[PDB]
Formats: structure tokens, C-alpha cells, sequence
């Protein structure tokens, strides 16, 4: 009776772990997409510095800018495995991987 | 109920509000191109949170 | 050769929205125009000089209606508490909805909830 | 130097170029909606959430 319990609680808790790798991946298609939104920032920020930019140039790279950030806010805010807002708020996940307590 | 109005004279400064319409343009057009950058981002996020 | 006569609409609406009655009943309409550092000069709309602060109130060429724009956004548990519009921010041709001391932006907090978050 | 029979040439063309641009922004239309003709918000479902 042990040993069953034991497979049955290894199986299950090895399925509940795999769950855990796609709720990873999940949050990092969500963060690339953020890097790659942080990376044009920064680029439009080397271009902005240069003495010639016009104050009508930067009007423009400022609203490209609060758009980007407003995406990051968006893709952060409302995104979810199975109801769960991932980076919405800071909290632990906690992984039963074995039968064990 | 609305018309261009006949002009009451001359224009004083034929640039200045031409330069005013291409800012609102122009602007209009960068804000509206944005919007294309964060559908796309979208998109490729939901590709992956479907699969 | 007479300034436009502010209407009550502008007066009470930018009381309510912004700063003080006594400075609001003050303020005349004007015509903004931004200068920059090189030397050409922007036309900007038309706004409503409460006290020193620039309302971003609109003037109808006909009549004199002056039209004072408000965000309307739900306030620490008061719903709908409109507030006036502010012409400053870094370039200060932008609009500044001072809420609680704080200055958010009239589109980020376009029908915001701050009781929510 | 321009006469003012060259202005009305111009005039002529500045006219039409203005309702031109009246023309292609109040009748433009994706799946009968007028993009240009008046000011909305068009808010897109992207998401399974509400």
C-alpha cells in the first residue's frame, strides 16, 4: 500500500511539475517581449541626446516612448495561466514535486 | 451645418498654419503607427501563450 | 479691443475642476504660444489664465462660449469628481490633472478608478 | 513678383487639394466604419479576458 501511494503522489506531482515549466515559459514569452520593447527605448534614447534633435523630434520619440511603457504595463498587467496573474503582483508559487509534505 | 467659411482676408502667415496642420498630421500619423508596434507584440505573445 | 468675457462656464467650471474660486473668478481668457529654444514659435489652443496656472479651455468663434474641459475620473471614493486641465509637464504644453496633490496625465487617467488602485 | 491672376490659379489649386483631403477622410471606410470622419475609441478584445 505505501509503494502505490508513493507512485500515485510521484506521477501526480511529476504531471503537476510540468505546470510549473509551462507557467516559466509562459511569463518568458511575456518578458522577451518586454526586452524587446526596453530595447528600442533605448535606442530612441541614444538618439534623442545628439544637440540636433528638434523639440517637435522629441515630442515624437516621447510618445513612441509612453507607448512602449504602456505595453509593458498591458502584457504585464493582464496576463494569466489558468486565472493567475503572473506579474501583475509579487508572491511564491509554491510546487508540490513529490508525495512529500 | 457646417461649411469652410469664405476667408475675411488674406492669410497673415501662409506657413505657420500649415506647419500647425503637418505637426497634427505628422503626429497623428506616429501615435496611429505605434499602435501597429503593440497589436504585432500582442500577437506574438498570444502565439505563445496558446501554445 | 475687449477682452472676451469669461464665461460662468468657465469660471465655474474651472472652480471646481482646479485651483481656487477667488483666483478662478480672475482668470481671462488667452491664446497660448510656445517658443521654443531655437526662435519659432507654436501656436498652441486656447486656455483660461486661473491665477498664473494655464486652463485648457476652449473659445468658440461664435458667441462667446469658452468650453472648460474636464477628465472625470472617480476620486478617493467620490464618484465623479471632475478636475480642470493643467498646461504644464516638461514641455509644458501638456495638460495636468493634479488629483490629491499628485499630478497624473489627463489620458493616463482618462476614467481612471484611484479608489481601485 | 506673382500677379494676383497667379494667385487665383493657386488659390484654385489650394482649394481643391482641401477638398480633396475633406473628401478621402469623410468617406473612408473599413467594414462600413469611417476611420477619419469622427473622433472614438475603438477598443480591441485582445485577450480571453474581459
Amino acid at each position: 500500500n505505501r509503494f502505490t501511494a508513493n507512485i500515485k503522489g510521484l506521477t501526480q506531482a511529476s504531471r503537476n511539475a510540468n505546470d510549473g515549466i509551462s507557467i516559466a515559459q509562459t511569463t518568458e514569452g511575456a518578458l522577451n517581449e518586454i526586452n524587446n520593447n526596453l530595447q528600442r527605448v533605448r535606442e530612441l534614447a541614444v538618439q534623442s541626446a545628439n544637440s540636433t534633435n528638434s523639440q517637435s523630434d522629441l515630442d515624437s520619440i516621447q510618445a513612441e516612448i509612453t507607448q512602449r511603457l504602456n505595453e509593458i504595463d498591458r502584457v504585464s498587467g493582464q496576463t494569466q495561466f489558468n486565472g493567475v496573474k503572473v506579474l501583475a503582483q509579487d508572491n511564491t508559487l509554491t510546487i508540490q514535486v513529490g508525495a512529500n509534505d | 451645418p457646417e461649411l469652410a467659411e469664405a476667408a475675411a482676408k488674406t492669410t497673415e502667415n501662409p506657413l505657420q498654419k500649415i506647419d500647425a496642420a503637418l505637426a497634427q498630421v505628422d503626429a497623428l500619423r506616429s501615435d496611429l503607427g505605434a499602435v501597429q508596434n503593440r497589436f504585432n507584440s500582442a500577437i506574438t505573445n498570444l502565439g505563445n501563450t496558446v501554445n | 479691443d475687449t477682452p472676451a468675457v469669461v464665461s460662468a462656464d468657465a469660471k465655474n467650471a474651472l472652480i471646481a475642476g482646479g485651483v481656487d474660486a477667488t483666483d478662478a473668478n480672475g482668470a481671462e481668457l488667452v491664446k497660448m504660444s510656445y517658443t521654443d529654444k531655437n526662435g519659432k514659435t507654436i501656436e498652441g489652443g486656447y486656455a483660461l489664465k486661473a491665477g498664473d496656472k494655464y486652463y485648457a479651455a476652449d473659445y468658440d468663434e461664435a458667441t462667446g462660449a469658452i468650453k472648460a474641459k474636464t477628465t472625470s475620473y472617480t476620486a478617493a471614493d467620490g464618484t465623479t469628481k471632475t478636475a480642470a486641465n493643467q498646461l504644464g509637464g516638461v514641455d509644458g504644453k501638456t495638460e495636468v490633472v493634479t488629483i490629491d496633490g499628485k499630478t497624473y496625465n489627463a489620458s493616463k487617467a482618462a476614467g481612471h478608478d484611484f479608489k481601485a488602485q
